């Protein structure tokens, strides 16, 4: 069965850095592209970056270039990485597929949760 | 079983209707195109 | 050039449908910026309702029906006693990058 799923430890203090990573299933990274969305406590939920199904990648133009996302073919694994957090920067992280070859062109699956909170 | 929108000017771009012509398809030939 | 909002309100008693309407900051909305629809369970649980300004995505039932209804985004659903007590995010594809709206709370009855 298509699923998603996205696994780490998610308790960070500030200033240090932490990364998530997200695992898939059913579907490959060929056919289909993965998108990032993340869930402050409370608020609305925000676009993170986005992965190419054949190579590139694109980030939120805000966000800073100092953070990458790192992806698996063969086995079927993304990571994405924060390399210093920020105590504004607790949230809910979620993975998500996208199939811009499909005709539901719009993101079809999202990731199952990660907590991520400072101190 | 009748039901009338009101237009008027001050009706915004989307409540004031946009006028639709819808064409349906030997006579009606396209112009051919010619040289020197 | 980045405003997105919904009405963050809805309350349909059954049998009667109703639209929400999301609106952007370019006016009204063409598919050529793709309008995406989502609801939001009260456990973090998220679904795809609408997808390219006029489809339904795959998997949601056709009581959900999203089109360009007016000159903005906007989403019909057909009361539900039940199922329909979620919150609804409306997405706009941007040149660059995707904007997600700030849903909208139904309670029905």
């Amino acid at each position: 069965q298509v699923q998603l799923k996205q696994s780490g430890p998610g308790l960070v203090a500030p200033s240090q850095s932490l990364s998530i990573t997200c695992t898939v299933s059913g579907f490959s990274l060929i056919n289909y592209a993965i998108s990032w969305v993340r869930q402050p406590p409370g608020k609305g939920l925000e676009w993170l970056g986005v992965i190419w199904t054949g190579g590139g990648t694109n980030y939120n133009s805000a966000l800073k270039s100092r953070l990458s996302i790192s992806k698996d073919n063969s086995k079927s694994q993304v990571f994405l990485k924060m390399n210093s957090l920020q105590t504004d920067d607790t949230a809910r992280y979620y993975c998500a597929r996208k199939d811009y070859y499909g005709r539901y062109y719009g993101m079809d699956y999202w990731g199952q949760g990660t907590s991520v909170t400072v101190s | 079983p009748l039901q009338s929108y009101g237009f008027q000017p001050t009706n915004g771009v989307g409540y004031q209707p946009y006028r639709v012509v819808v064409l349906s398809f030997a006579t009606v030939c396209g112009p051919k195109k010619s040289t020197n | 050039q980045a405003v997105v909002t919904q009405e963050s309100a809805l309350t349909t008693s059954p049998g009667e449908t109703v639209t929400l309407t999301c609106r952007s900051s370019t006016g009204a909305v063409t598919t050529s910026n793709y309008a995406n629809w989502v609801q939001e369970k009260p456990d973090h649980l998220f679904t795809g309702l609408i997808g390219g300004t006029n489809n339904r995505a795959p998997g949601v039932p056709a009581r959900f029906s999203g089109s360009l209804i007016g000159d903005k985004a906007a989403l019909t659903i057909t009361g539900a006693q039940t199922e329909d007590e979620a919150i609804y995010f409306c997405a706009l594809w941007y040149n660059n990058h995707w904007v997600f709206g700030g849903g909208t709370k139904l309670t029905v009855l």
